[PDB]
RNA sequence: AGCGCCGGCCAACUCCGUGCCAGCAGCCGCGGUAAUACGGAGGGCGCGAGCGUUACCCGGAUUCACUGGGCGUAAAGGGCGUGUAGGCGGCCUGGGGCGUCCCAUGUGAAAGACCACGGCUCAACCGUGGGGGAGCGUGGGAUACGCUCAGGCUAGACGG
RNA sequence: CUGGUCCACCCGUGACGCUGAGGCGCGAAAGCGUGGGGAGCAAACCGGAUUAGAUACCCGGGUAGUCCACGCCCUAAACGAUGCGCGCUAGGUCUCUGGGUCUCCUGGGGGCCGAAGCUAACGCGUUAAGCGCGCCGCCUGGGGAGUACGGCCGCAAGGC
């Protein structure tokens, strides 16, 4: 499922504002910027697809999470097509750390998809209709692919593990396995399925991404065709 | 340099901590033989004649446990602790019925008998005593 | 000597009945069937949480009460038990029992080891023959423990005689009515004895 | 469930204008005297609450010792900021020789043979996580070959 | 049958009297009119022909730290060099065997202590047997490490 | 005239090394002796203000001294409040000074920020306060007291 021309889409970047740690995933240092192996890069898609395929199949949930703007839209794409929880916005703290209280959060985005069904009155003072709307976008607007999780996932697939160490400790302390795609700005020590790769270009957050989601539905139950990429 | 074997036990413990697959650490006939039983008591993969710049090395292959769950992955040691008892300082040495007994059974005192370096069960088995070198868990 | 005194307010104290008079301690006149609350002003009042130091003070006081022993009496079988090999506990417990005294109320001569006591004292104990009227001597297996022939006579070990002719004693012992006559076998394994007592905590309170 | 038991239980207090006000902490130890235990500390505007709080995140922080006819197997110092804690087996009839605050966990771990010392800071709350900590890197004769 | 104690440490609580007085006190501290902290009392806790105080020794005191501490700010780096004695010292090979280690053997009195048993009705006390030891002398051995002597080396050091 | 130090070459020596009780030298300022010198500044000191007062701060004056030679004194927040040498344990950035294949790399130094780790915390972190060996110095509750006595040094002040 794997391809082997991500060399057309990713391999890797930045300069000496690495992580050392990373060492062991490095080929050279260019453009004055650490450039990625990607025989390394492949050895690792495998075993995390591996981990990634076992997960489906037993119909176990995966976290997606993704803020930096590059990674943000196409987070919304591509885990909304496996149907599976995301955040795309802002990491509120503690939402796996404090589920139970976070969750608590979308009862009431919940009860405002019903409450604005109509009626449960109207004759609710004026100001008051317009209030609730506003708190409904704004539930809306972080809560969006939240709502989906309805349990501790039994993983979580983060795009920016360094840009994200908050979500990797919250699984971290949780015993929540991580996987995330990271180039050399970040500890790899601190993932369990990594993708050492490009995580600033949306041509790689898009590859690697949509592969782990079209491994997803096809072991799943299903198989499917192209989905949306910005060109 | 004022004690090679303190330097010795220290590239071990201090690699070890940052978790290197090896160290280097200059060469010698009593050296090798320690490691020798650091080897054969399973406390590092093993050791081999290296050479960096034209002189003698011992490279020593360390060995660690399974990653971890929780927030700090980094996995148990093998060598949790060496530490010198012996020292130029104060020469330290007992009789084969004053050998200590490392971390009750589970870890290990080499020492330098006159039947060659020994672990404590070795030492008692031959029934002799000499300087304690160090002790290792 | 030792106690002495009034022994209801002991049981009362110490929040358990301790078998320390013989009959009326099985009635419903027993104290702590009346009062199951200690001695005196303050007995029913709310108690307030004993600190550690306070319960391993009851429990060896419990254990001391029971045999009527006094302090010293108690400390030195116990560091006794202390140098001796095994488990302190057990053989503290198995110490303690090899009493003369004890083993005489054991084996049912007596109703209370305080009246076992005045029996042995009184010399109407003996062992394998010879007299015997120390409530102290370490009864070693083998022993005869019998009545005084001069005592087989007695109107109140002739009533208490009639009290054991088919209640079971301990597993460490023989006994033989009509004989007057009763047998140390071995020391006690603690399942042998069922004491109120947590054993263990008496150790702790020696160790401070 | 699980046995429990408060070892301490202290009052802090902070000060602002018109007075001082006031806050509760409790340390306790949770265990089933056979090989669990947990330690938590648990602070509330009152007392129960705190004893409350204090013994649910002891639940929520376990370690699984490795008995051995109720003593542990081997000997281990540890310390934790300036407390120190010494475990050391023990045989048969010796029981637990040990001051309050190891002495609580060691028990309802199921220790029930060893000999132990404070050294350093004998602050309760330290010496209590050292005392864990310690159990915490207990290894057995299996573990170790295993290792190596 | 007595003696100490009952604020916390520390096991044992109420009434009266007193009112920063009289007094207690090992430390922290009690007493200024509702004192479990003074004095008496009832009651309670602890031991018992004893209980308590004073003195002194070790302990708790890893608070002289060999076992087993420390020195930026808590007590603690010499004002800085140079350097005597001393302490300590890289890699390789041999000789010696001083330290070191092992075996043998002598010594290591008796009593005391420790384990067994036994005699005084128990015990205390006392007896018989057993187990050893460090440490020193002697004899024989080992030679890894430290030492010493001897011969090599160049990674320390010094020089061009 | 003269010391230290760094680099490159890898040419020479062959462990010639580290530390260092004592000893010896050097040691800001103030101060002291003998002799110079003396513009500015300025203890003491005079006077004006301020102020309840003002033996101060602020203003006007002003002698030692501050300067030179030679000889003394030997203190200090003489501080990084951090003894010296060696070995080992991520990096990022700024900078001084070398040598490179001069993008960049490699030494020696000075800062910052940080991995591990330390640490009571504050903070330290290849310039360790990390992990280790060698040697030295020092601490062991506050005060009394850096005082007394003694000794040694000093012209004295005073120092140890
Ligand atoms: S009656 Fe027997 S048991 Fe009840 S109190 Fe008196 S002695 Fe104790
Ligand atoms: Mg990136
Ligand atoms: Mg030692
Ligand atoms: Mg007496
Ligand atoms: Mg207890
Ligand atoms: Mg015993
Ligand atoms: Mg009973
Ligand atoms: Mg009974
Ligand atoms: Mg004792
Ligand atoms: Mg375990
Ligand atoms: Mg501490
Ligand atoms: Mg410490
Ligand atoms: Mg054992
Ligand atoms: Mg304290
Ligand atoms: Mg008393
Ligand atoms: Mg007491
Ligand atoms: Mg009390
Ligand atoms: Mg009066
Ligand atoms: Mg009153
Ligand atoms: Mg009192
Ligand atoms: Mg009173
Ligand atoms: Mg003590
Ligand atoms: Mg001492
Ligand atoms: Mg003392
Ligand atoms: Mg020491
Ligand atoms: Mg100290
Ligand atoms: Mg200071
Ligand atoms: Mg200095
Ligand atoms: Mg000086
Ligand atoms: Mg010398
Ligand atoms: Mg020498
Ligand atoms: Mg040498
Ligand atoms: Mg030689
Ligand atoms: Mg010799
Ligand atoms: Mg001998
Ligand atoms: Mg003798
Ligand atoms: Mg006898
Ligand atoms: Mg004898
Ligand atoms: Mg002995
Ligand atoms: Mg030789
Ligand atoms: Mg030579
Ligand atoms: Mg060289
Ligand atoms: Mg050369
Ligand atoms: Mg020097
Ligand atoms: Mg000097
Ligand atoms: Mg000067
Ligand atoms: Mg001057
Ligand atoms: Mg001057
Ligand atoms: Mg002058
Ligand atoms: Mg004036
Ligand atoms: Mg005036
Ligand atoms: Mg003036
Ligand atoms: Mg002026
Ligand atoms: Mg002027
Ligand atoms: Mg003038
Ligand atoms: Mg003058
Ligand atoms: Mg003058
Ligand atoms: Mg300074
Ligand atoms: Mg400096
Ligand atoms: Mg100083
Ligand atoms: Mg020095
Ligand atoms: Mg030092
Ligand atoms: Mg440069
Ligand atoms: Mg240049
Ligand atoms: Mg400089
Ligand atoms: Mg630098
Ligand atoms: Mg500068
Ligand atoms: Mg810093
Ligand atoms: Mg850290
Ligand atoms: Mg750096
Ligand atoms: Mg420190
Ligand atoms: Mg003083
Ligand atoms: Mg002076
Ligand atoms: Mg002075
Ligand atoms: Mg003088
Ligand atoms: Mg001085």
């Amino acid at each position: 499922v794997k391809e082997l021309l991500e060399a057309g889409v990713h391999f890797g970047h930045e300069r000496k504002r690495w992580n050392p740690k990373f060492a062991r995933y490095i080929y050279a240092e260019r453009n004055g910027i650490h450039i990625i192996d990607l025989q390394k890069t492949m050895e690792e898609l495998e075993r995390t697809f591996r981990f990634i395929e076992d997960l489906a199949m037993r119909g176990g949930t995966i976290l997606f999470v993704g803020t930096k703007k590059q990674a943000q839209d196409i987070v919304r794409m591509e885990a909304e097509r496996a149907g599976m929880p995301y955040v795309n916005q802002r990491w509120l703290g503690g939402m796996l750390t404090n589920f139970k209280t976070i969750s608590q959060r979308v009862h009431r985005l919940e009860e405002l998809e019903a409450l604005f069904a109509s009626p449960e009155i109207e004759e609710r003072p004026k100001k008051e209709q317009v209030r609730l709307k506003h708190e409904l976008e704004r539930l809306q607007k972080y809560l969006s692919g939240f709502r989906l999780l309805k349990r501790l996932p039994d993983a979580i697939f983060v795009v920016d593990p360094t840009k994200e160490a908050i979500a990797v400790r919250e699984a971290r302390k949780l015993f929540i396995p991580v996987i995330a795609l990271a180039d050399t700005d970040s500890d790899p020590d601190l993932v369990d399925y990594i993708i050492p790769g490009n995580d600033d270009a949306i041509r790689s957050i898009q590859l690697i991404l949509s592969r782990a989601v079209d491994l997803i539905i096809q072991a799943r139950g299903g198989v499917v065709e192209p989905s949306p990429s910005y060109a | 340099l004022t004690d090679p074997i303190a330097d010795m036990l220290t590239r071990i413990r201090n690699a070890t901590r940052v978790y290197k697959e090896s160290t280097d650490v200059p060469a010698s006939r009593f050296k090798e033989e320690i490691l020798r039983i650091l080897a054969r008591e399973g406390f590092i993969k093993g050791y081999e004649r290296v050479d960096v710049d034209g002189k003698p090395y011992l490279r020593v292959y360390l060995k660690y446990g399974p990653r971890r769950q929780g927030p700090d992955p980094r996995p148990e040691q093998v060598i949790h602790h060496i530490r010198r008892i012996s020292k130029p300082g104060r020469r330290v040495y007992v009789g084969v019925k004053e050998i200590p007994r490392v971390r009750r059974g589970l870890g290990i005192a080499i020492l330098s008998t006159s039947k060659g370096v020994l672990t404590d069960r070795e030492a008692r088995k031959l029934g002799v005593g000499g300087e304690l070198i160090c002790e290792v868990w | 000597g030792r106690y002495i005194g009034p022994v209801c307010r002991l049981c009362r104290r110490e929040g358990v009945k301790l078998y320390l008079k013989g009959e009326r301690c099985y009635s419903p006149k027993c104290a702590m069937e009346r009062r199951p609350y200690p001695p005196g002003q303050h007995g029913q009042k709310r108690a307030r949480r004993p600190s550690d130091y306070a319960v391993r003070l009851r429990e060896k006081q419990k254990l001391r009460r029971i045999y009527g022993i006094s302090e010293r009496q108690f400390r030195n079988l116990f560091e006794e038990a202390s140098k001796k090999k095994g488990v302190t506990g057990s053989v503290f417990l198995g110490l303690l029992e090899s009493r003369l005294d004890n083993v005489v109320y054991r084996l049912g001569f007596a109703v209370s080891r305080r009246q076992a006591r005045q029996l042995v004292r009184h010399g109407h104990i003996t062992v394998n023959g010879r007299r015997v009227d120390l409530p102290s001597y370490r009864v070693r297996p083998g022993d005869e423990i019998a009545v005084a022939e001069k005592s087989r006579n007695l109107e109140l070990i002739r009533q208490n005689l009639e009290a054991m002719k088919g209640r079971k004693v301990g597993p460490w012992l023989s006994l033989d009515v009509e004989g007057m006559k009763g047998k140390f076998l071995r020391l006690p394994d603690r399942e042998d004895l069922a004491l109120p007592v947590n054993e263990q905590l008496v150790i702790e309170f020696y160790s401070r | 469930d699980f046995e429990e038991k408060m070892i301490l239980i202290r009052r802090t207090a902070r000060m602002q204008a018109g007075g001082r006000r006031f806050r509760f902490g409790a340390l306790v130890v949770v265990g089933d005297r056979q090989g669990r235990v947990g330690l938590g500390f648990g602070k509330a505007p009152e007392v129960p609450l705190a004893v409350q709080k204090a013994g649910y995140y002891a639940r929520r922080n376990m370690v699984e010792v490795p008995l051995q006819n109720g003593t542990i197997p081997h000997e281990i110092e540890v310390e934790f900021g300036a407390s120190k804690i010494v475990l050391k087996p023990a045989a048969p009839g010796t029981g637990v020789i040990a001051g309050a605050v190891p002495r609580a966990i060691l028990e309802l771990a199921g220790v029930t043979d060893i000999l132990t010392k404070e050294l350093g800071s004998r602050n309760p709350i330290n010496i209590a996580y050292a005392t864990m900590e310690a159990l915490r890197q207990l290894r057995t004769k299996a573990d170790v070959e295993r290792l190596r």
